[PDB]
C-alpha cells in the first residue's frame, strides 16, 4: 500500500471515529474527544467521495446536535479542522460552530 | 480612551477580579493581581505589538530573555496573578511586565531579537507536576506522566522485575548506574530511590554513593524497627529523604513501634491512609507527627462508589489471596477500609496530607495525580464549602493548598525546591500551558527547561498545526542532545562529589538534592496541619479532637468522561 | 492511461558489437542439470559439460546481460561465445587462468 | 545477435528514445542518452553479472566504489539519461559504467567486493528534495518530508510556539544552540534561519556566529525598511541567505518602498504570489528584479476549483479575523485573489518563479512540495501545451525547468549547492528512487549520504519483504551515529571559525554556507525570467508587458485520489 | 512438617520428578535435579523470606549478586534443573541456592540490600536464542527477533539494497562501518559477515580488519571454487567463519566439486536442505563431513501441508520466474523438492543437522526461529517416538537436542560461545523468562546482559501493570546508555587490534570471535551426527546407508492459531 | 493478549481494509492502496478459517473486478502479497493479477 505516515495518521482519526459511531448507535450522548472524531471521519468520507470544500463546510455542522453530545461539548467545539485527498489533491475543511 | 471588561479579557485574558472556572468542576479561580499597565500588554502576531522597534527592542542576546509567556494566568502556590513569565538560559527570569524599554513603561522582561513567544492569553500556567512515587516498571511512564504535566519523576526499580513491581527500590551500584544512563533517554527530570531495608549501613551507603536520592523501606524487604533505624542514621548523614511503606502485618510491631524506630526524624510516609500499605489500620496516625512528611498515593482519591469494590479486587490480585481463604479475606478486609478512604480526602481538604502521588502500576496511576487532586478539591468543595482561610467569593486558598500537594511540597520533601517546584525566579523553566477548559486533564504545552517537550499536535502534513487527529507527540526538547540540556539528573551530595556523573558518562544537566532533613511538617506549603488524630481498632473509625471525621462517596466526576475516549 | 507506462520505440537493440565470436557444441555428460550464466569465464564450467575448452579460453556466452543457458542431463547444444574484453584477465571461476587471456 | 528494444526496455529498463510516463499525469520523458554498451549491463542476482571475475573485479577498496545504482534512468536538471551510478565515500563518484575493467570494455564505475548493489532497471532516479521554508513546528516533518523525497530542510523555529507558528525564525543563541543539538536526531541534512527583525547589527551578528545560515524578515516581527536594510547588510558582511515575508498591510510603504530598502541586494521572497504574505495585492511583481530569488509555497499549486474556499477560510482561522467584521474581511480579500493564484501557476512555467516549498503546517504541506510541483508542470502542459525551448515529442525540458525548483535553484539560493542539489560528482548522495508508476509521489527508495534512510518495508516477520502491510519504515541511515554519519547541519562561516560544532558537540557531519550574495535570478537553473510584470490596483490582473497572464481552476488532478488512503 | 507435592509445585514451580507440557505440544519436560534445600526455597514479597535479616543478608553489593532469578526451571543443552540462577556484573554468577548464609543453610548466591528479584517459580528459563543467518534488511527485525526470544543476531547487509535482499553481505569497509555504528542503536548483540566472494584475498583481509566475523560466500556473487578457496584461505589466516550459499546452477561444477574446494577446512553451510539455496538436488549430502557445521532455515520447518504450494510461488516471485517458461519452471521444480524438505525434519531429530536459523525477509521469518524448532520436535516425537538416547517417560533429550540448535551450536559455529549461547557461569546474562503455556511463543521477559530489555506491558496508566492492552514494549535494558551496557558487538580479533572500536566511536560492550577454525560437526552439542548420506539424481529420494529417509506433512501444528491475532 | 509487533502490524492492515470495505459499500470505484488492503485482509481471513495456500491463491482474484477500482489500479498491482497464521503456522499467499 505504500502508506505514509499521513495516511496511518489518519487510520487513527478514523478508528477513533468507529469508537464514536457504535456509542452514538447506542444512544449516548458523545463527549469532547468521540464527537471531534465523528464529524472529522465524516467529512474525509465526503472528500473521497468527491464533495466541494465548500459544501463540506455546511454538511459538517449537521453531524450532531446539542441534544446529542455531553453539557458544554458544543462550546468546547468552536471549530472542527480535517485535511483530506479531494480528486484535486489534500484540501483543508474547516466546519465552524459545528454542534448547535 | 475606555475598552469594556469583557472585550479586554477576551482579547488579553482575565484582568483582577475576573473569575475563570477550572475544567468542568465547582471550582473558581479570581484574578488577584495583573503586573501590566494597560494599553500596554504584548501580543505577538501581523501588525501587532511584538516587532522591532515597537515592543520588541535593539538589545543583545545577553540584555533579553530568551523565552516570553505572554499574558499568561498564573496558578501557584503563591498567588493567582496575571502576568508576563521571562525565561533565560533554560531558568525562569522574571515574572512582571514585558517589553521594550526604548518606548514602553514598567518593562521587568525585556523582548530582543534573541527572544521567542509563547502566546499565553487565555491560558492558565502552572508549574510541573513534581511525583515522588513512582515504581520505574517500564519506561514509557515518563511519557505518560509529561503528557498528564507532571515533569520530575522521583521513584525506583529496574524494569518489570517482581522486586520493582512491589516496591519503588533501585538495588545497589549496578542497578543505580545503569537506571542513571538510562534516565538520560527520558524527557522528564529524574531522581532514583535506592533500597533502604538492611541493618548495615555501609550497604546503604554504597548505594547513595553510587547516586540515589533517597531510600524506601518497604514492607515487602522487612520495614522492622532496625532496618528502619539503619536507613535514617544513614539519611542524616548524606542529606538524602527516606521514604517508608511500613510493616501492614504488624509483624514486629504496631505503629507506635515505628514511630518509636523513626525516634523524631525526618521521614516521607507514602499512602499514609493505608490501602497503598502500611499498619493495619492505624497508620493514618502518622500524619499528626511533626516529623513526617506524609503523601497519599491516588487511586482512593476521591472517595468514589466503585472504590471499594475496586480495591478490594485490586489487592486480591496483588497479592493472590483467592476469596475462599478466611485469613486472606480477613488480610484485604484489614488493608481497604471504607473509614480510612473517605477521611483521607477531608485530611488533603484540612491540609493535614501535604503531598499527592502516584505509586505508579503497583496500585497508582501515573497520568491521574493532577486530575484526582482536583477531583478532590471539588468534592471538598462540594461537601464542606469554603475553607476557613478562603477570603474572597472564590476558590483561590483551596486552589493554592491543592496545588502545593504536586508542586512544591513534593520538591521541598526530597531535597530538589532549589530547582524545581514553582514558578519562582532561578529555578528551571518546567511549565504547563492549559486551556481553562481542559485545566489538570490534557495541557496545551509541556515545556521543560526554557524548551517545548510535548504538545497536542495535530495532521504532520496539514497546512496548519490544528487539524485532526490531534494527539501528543514528543517535541523538540525531548530530542537526543537537546533533550539532555533541558532535563535533570538529581543525585546525592556523596555521588557529586566522587564523579559518578563523569564516570558514568551522564549527558543530562546535573542537579544535587539538599535539605531532605530539615524539611519538617511547618514546612508543607498550606498543608502543615499537625491533628490530633486516633483510629478506633474494632471500627476503624478516624477521629480528630473526638470528632468523626468522615466523607460520601461520588457518583459521577468532573475531569471524566467529558474528556477521554476510553 | 496507465500510471508509469513505457512507449517503447520500436525495433532491435545489436549486443556485443564489434567483439570477436565463436561457436562450440556443448554437451551435459553428467546426470544433474547444469546452467550458466552470460559473463562465466566458458572455458571453466563444470567438467561434467564437454566440448572443446581450448576453443572457449577468454570467451563468455554471447547471450542478454544476466540471462542463462540450461543444459538438462544429456543436453547437447551448439553456443554462440564472445570473447572477454577490457584487460582480458581472468581471475576466479575454477582458478585456472588467474591472470592475463 | 539482437534483442527486440520491449524486450530490452523490459530486462534493463528504457533505453534512448524510449518514453515513460511520470506516474498519472500527461508528463512523458524520453531517454536522451545511454551510457552503457549494449551486451555489458551489469544486473544482480543468480546467474547474473555482477559475480566475482565478471562483472564483480578483484581491486581493493580504495579501487572500488561502494555503492552502484545499476541501470538508473536518472531524471536531473542537466538531462534525462540512462546510466549506472557509482557512490563512494558517501558521495556520488562517477554516472557512467559500471563493471570490471578486467574483462569489460568502457567502465568508469570499479565494482569490487567491496560494492553493494541498489538494482535501479526500471526506476527512475532524482536529487532528494531541498525545502526551504520549513517552520520547524514538531520533529515529525523531518520524517513526513524524507518520506515524500525531501532530503534537506532549510528553517527556523523552536518547536509549537506562537513565533513558530507564525514565522521561520529560531530566535537567539539559546535557542540556534538547541535545535542544532536537536538536528543530530533528525534524517534529513538541516540549515537554520534565525530572527532578521531588528534594526541593531550586533544582535543580528550573534545569531549568526551561533550557526543560523540566513536570516527571516517576517512582517509579524516587523518588516520594516530600516530591519530589511539591517539584516541585509550584516548578510552581505557574513555570506548568509535572506529570506522575506514582507509588509502585507503597507504599513512602512508600498512594494515599491520595499525594494528601495532592499537596494539590489540579494534576497529570497518566499510565497512571491502574496496569498502566504507580502504587499497587498503586487508581491508578485518582485520576480522582474535581478536581485531577487522568488519562491511558491505549496497549498496554492496549482490552481483548483477548492483553492479559494479553503485559502480564505485557512486565513480567518490563522488570523482569528469572523466573516462579521467588514476590515477583517477586506483584509482576507486583499491577501487571497484568484487573479494572482492563476498568474502564479503561468509565472511558474515561465521559468519567472524559481523554487518551490511548503511553509510547513503555517500555510503549507510539507510532504506535498515535490508532488504538487509536478501536479503544476501537468496543469500546464495541459493548458499551454508545449514550452518554446521543447525539443523532440516529450516534455523533457519542461520536466528538467521543474525539478529544479525543488532541486537545484533552492540549494543555490541557500549557499549549499556545493553539497547538495543534483546528481553530481563530489556531491552528497542524497538520491531518491522512484517506480515512474509512483513518480512525485511514494518513493521506492530513499538514500541519504549513501545510506538508505526511508523506505516502504512489509512484514517484518515475513518470509520476504514484500508482504503487507507495506509502509514507510526509517532504515539504518536513520540510526544513531549511521545517520550522524549521513546527514549534514549547515552553519555560517563564522559559527564554524568560532567552533560551534565543537562546544555543542554536535555529532553530525558539518557543512558550511556560501555563496550566498553572489547569486542572482539569471543564476536560477531554467528559470532566470525577468518578465516586464504589472498588477493593477483596482481588479488584481496581472500582466506581462500588457498581455494578462492567467490560467482555468484544475476540477481533478493527478497523483491524487489514486494513490492516498486519505 | 510435610506439604503435599501439587501443593508445593503451586507455590514454589515444579520439583524433581514433576513433568510440564511445551506450550500446546505433546511434549513434556521432566525436573531432574532440584538444587534449593527444602523448606529454605526464596520467595519475595508482603512476609515472605527475602527481607532483611531473614533471605536477605548484610553483605556489601561486591559480596551479593546484583538479580536473582528465584526457583527457576531451567531448561538449557546441558540439564533441566530447578535453581535459582544469580547475576552479577550483568554475567551469569552462579546457578545453585540463593539466600542468606547468616541464618541458613547451603547458600551459593548471597542476596543482599544490591540484589534485585526476579520471580521465576512456575516459569521456564532458557538462554537467548542465536539466529545466524540475519540479512538486515531493515532494522525493524532486531525488535522482531528480541520478542521472540533471541538475543544475538549475527548476518550482513546494508538496509532494503538488492544485495542485501539477496545474501548476507555488508560489502567494504565504509558499509562495515557504518552498520557496525548503527548496531549500537538495537537491543540484540550483533555481529557482521562480509562479502566473501572474492579471488583476491587483499579484498577480504579489509574487510575483517574494518570488523566483520565472518564471510558469506553466495551463489549471487559467484560461488565458484576459487572465491570458496579464497574466503577459506583468509578464514584459517584470521579466526572468523565462513558462510556459504553453494551454486544451485552446478555452473562451476557438482556438490563433490564445492567439497572438494572446501578441502576440508571449516565451513557453515546454510539452508543445507537446498530449498533456500545451494547445488541443485544435493547440497543435503555436505551434513556427512566432519568438517561442516550445518544449518536450516525456518520455512520448510516443519513439513507441512502448505509447504510446497507456498515455496515454489515463494521461489517464482523472488528470482521473477513466470510459470510460463519451461527453463524456469524446471529450475524451480530443481529448487523445491518434496524429498529433501521431509528429510530435513528427520536429519534434525537424528542430530545429522546442528542448527536452525531464519534468514530473515529472504525465504525465512525472524520471528519464528524458536517457534519452529519446537513444531519440529513437536512433529518427530508424534512421527518417530522417543530418540535411542532417551531415558525416562519424558522428552529430555529431545529437548535438549533442540534447544542446543537455536542456542549453543549457533555460538560454537560463530565463535562466541565463550561470551553467550548458554546458561553457564561467566556468561552475559542473556535469558528468556516463558511461562510453560507460552514456551517458545511469547515469553514474560527478556533479560539482555542482565537488564531486562523487552516484556508484555499492560496499560501505562493502570494501576497495575497487567491490565489490557498487553503487548510487547522496549524496556530500560533497550534505553541508550543502558542498552550500550548491556549488549555486545562482536569483532574480529584484527579489527580489535587495529582500534575499530576507538575510531568509530562505538559505544556498546566488544567481544572478540575466537575459535571459529577449529569448530567441527563432533563439536556441535547433541548434534554431531555425520551420517552416509546420498540423493538419488533422478527421484530426489534422500537415504542413509541406502535406507529412504522422509516424513509426512502435518495439516494442524501447535504454536500456532491457539496464540497468534493473525 | 501478548500482541508482538507483526501482530499489531497486521492490525493497521485490517483497519486500513474496513476503511475499503466501506468505501466498496458505498459503490465507489476502489483506488490503489485501498484495493490491495481489501484483498489482503480477505486472505488474512480465509486463513483464520482454515483455507489452503492453493484455495487462497485462486480465491484471492476474485474480490476486485475492473469495473470496481479506479483507472490503471489492476496494471499498478502486479500481485498480492501477504503472510497469515494457517492452522499449519505462517505461510505466505501470493496472488497474481488480482484485478481483471
Ligand atoms: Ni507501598
Ligand atoms: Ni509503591
Ligand atoms: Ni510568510
Ligand atoms: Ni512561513
Ligand atoms: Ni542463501
Ligand atoms: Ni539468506
Amino acid at each position: 500500500m505504500e502508506l505514509t505516515p499521513r495516511e496511518k495518521d489518519k487510520l487513527l482519526l478514523f478508528t477513533a471515529a468507529l469508537v464514536a459511531e457504535r456509542r452514538l448507535a447506542r444512544g449516548l450522548k458523545l463527549n469532547y474527544p468521540e464527537s471531534v472524531a465523528l464529524i472529522s471521519a465524516f467529512i474525509m468520507e465526503g472528500a473521497r467521495d468527491g464533495k466541494s470544500v465548500a459544501s463540506l463546510m455546511e454538511e459538517g455542522r449537521h453531524v450532531l446536535t446539542r441534544e446529542q453530545v455531553m453539557e458544554g461539548v458544543p462550546e468546547m467545539i468552536p471549530d472542527i479542522q480535517v485535511e483530506a485527498t479531494f480528486p484535486d489533491g489534500s484540501k483543508l475543511v474547516t466546519v465552524h460552530n459545528p454542534i448547535i | 480612551s475606555n475598552i469594556s471588561r469583557q472585550a479586554y479579557a477576551d482579547m488579553f485574558g482575565p484582568t483582577v477580579g475576573d473569575k475563570v472556572r477550572l475544567a468542568d468542576t465547582e471550582l473558581w479561580i479570581e484574578v488577584e493581581d495583573d503586573l501590566t499597565t494597560y494599553g500596554e500588554e504584548v501580543k505577538f502576531g501581523g501588525g501587532k505589538v511584538i516587532r522591532d522597534g515597537m515592543g520588541q527592542g535593539q538589545m543583545l542576546a545577553a540584555d533579553c530573555v530568551d523565552l516570553v509567556l505572554t499574558n499568561a494566568l498564573i496558578v501557584d502556590h503563591w498567588g493567582i496573578v496575571k502576568a508576563d513569565i521571562g525565561v533565560k538560559d533554560g531558568r525562569i527570569f522574571a515574572i512582571g511586565k514585558a517589553g521594550n524599554p526604548d518606548i514602553q513603561p514598567n518593562v521587568t522582561i525585556p523582548i530582543g531579537a534573541a527572544t521567542e513567544v509563547i502566546a499565553a492569553e487565555g491560558k492558565i500556567v502552572t508549574a510541573g507536576g513534581i511525583d515522588t512515587h513512582i515504581h520505574w516498571i517500564c519506561p514509557q511512564q515518563a511519557e505518560e506522566a509529561l503528557v498528564s504535566g507532571v515533569t520530575t519523576m522521583v521513584g525506583g526499580g529496574t524494569g518489570p522485575a517482581a522486586g520493582t513491581h512491589a516496591t519503588t527500590c533501585t538495588p545497589g551500584p549496578w542497578y543505580i548506574s545503569r537506571m542513571l544512563q538510562a534516565a538520560d533517554s527520558l524527557p522528564v527530570n529524574i531522581g532514583l530511590l535506592g533500597k533502604g531495608n538492611v541493618s548495615q549501613p555501609d550497604a546503604l551507603r554504597e548505594q547513595v554513593a553510587a547516586g540515589v536520592i533517597g531510600l524506601k523501606i518497604h514492607e515487602d524487604w522487612g520495614a522492622t524497627p532496625a532496618a528502619i533505624d539503619c536507613a535514617l542514621t544513614v539519611a542524616d548523614e548524606m542529606d538524602i529523604q527516606v521514604a517508608l511503606h511500613s510493616d501492614t502485618l504488624n509483624e514486629s510491631g504496631f505503629v507506635e513501634d515505628t514511630l518509636a524506630a523513626i525516634g523524631g526524624r525526618t521521614i516521607h510516609t507514602f499512602h499514609t491512609e493505608g490501602a497503598g500499605g502500611g499498619h493495619a489500620p492505624d497508620i493514618i496516625t502518622a500524619c499528626a507527627h511533626p516529623n513526617i512528611l506524609p503523601s497519599s498515593t491516588n487511586p482512593t482519591l476521591p472517595y468514589t462508589l466503585n472504590t471499594i469494590d475496586e480495591h478490594l479486587d485490586m489487592l486480591m490480585v496483588c497479592h493472590h489471596l483467592d476469596p475462599d481463604i478466611a485469613e486472606d479475606v480477613a488480610f484485604a478486609e484489614s488493608r481497604i477500609r471504607r473509614e480510612t478512604i473517605a477521611a483521607e480526602d477531608v485530611l488533603h481538604d484540612l491540609g493535614a496530607f501535604s503531598l499527592t502521588s502516584s505509586d505508579s502500576q503497583a496500585m497508582g496511576r501515573v497520568g491521574e495525580v493532577i486530575l484526582r487532586t482536583w477531583q478532590v478539591a471539588h468534592r471538598m468543595k462540594v461537601q464542606r464549602g469554603a475553607l476557613a482561610e478562603e477570603t474572597g467569593d472564590n476558590d483561590n486558598f483551596r486552589v493554592k493548598r491543592y496545588i502545593a500537594k504536586y508542586t512544591i511540597n513534593p520538591a521541598l520533601t526530597h531535597g530538589i525546591a532549589h530547582e524545581v517546584g514553582s514558578i519562582e525566579v532561578g529555578k528551571l523553566a518546567d511549565l504547563v500551558v492549559w486551556s481553562p477548559a481542559f485545566f489538570g486533564v490534557k495541557p496545551a504545552t509541556v515545556i521543560k527547561g526554557g524548551m517545548i517537550a510535548i504538545a497536542p499536535m495535530g495532521d504532520i502534513n496539514a497546512s496548519i498545526p490544528t487539524p485532526q487527529p490531534v494527539h501528543y507527540r514528543p517535541m523538540f526538547g525531548a530530542l537526543g542532545s537537546a533533550r539532555h540540556h533541558c532535563r535533570l539528573t538529581f543525585l546525592s551530595q556523596a555521588a557529586a562529589a566522587n564523579g559518578v556523573a563523569e564516570r558514568l558518562n551522564l549527558r543530562s544537566a546535573i542537579a544535587v538534592v539538599k535539605g531532605c532533613r530539615t524539611v519538617q511538617k511547618a514546612d508543607m506549603v498550606h498543608n502543615s496541619l499537625q491533628p490530633n488524630i486516633t483510629v478506633d481498632a474494632q471500627t476503624y473509625e478516624v477521629r480528630v479532637d473526638g470528632e468523626l471525621i468522615t466523607s460520601e462517596p461520588a457518583d459521577v466526576l468532573p475531569m471524566a468522561q467529558r474528556y477521554f475516549l476510553f | 492511461m496507465i500510471p508509469g507506462e513505457y512507449h517503447v520505440k520500436p525495433g532491435q537493440i545489436a549486443l556485443n558489437t564489434g567483439r570477436a565470436t565463436c561457436r562450440v557444441v556443448v554437451e551435459n555428460h553428467g546426470d544433474r542439470p547444469i546452467q550458466v550464466g552470460s559473463h562465466y569465464h566458458f572455458a571453466e564450467v563444470n567438467p561434467a559439460l564437454k566440448f572443446d575448452r581450448q576453443q572457449a579460453a577468454g570467451y563468455r556466452l554471447n547471450i542478454p546481460a544476466g540471462t542463462a543457458v540450461r543444459f538438462e542431463p544429456g543436453q547437447k547444444r551448439e553456443v554462440e561465445l564472445v570473447a572477454f574484453a577490457g584487460h582480458r584477465a581472468v581471475f576466479g571461476f575454477r582458478g585456472e587462468v588467474m591472470g592475463p587471456l
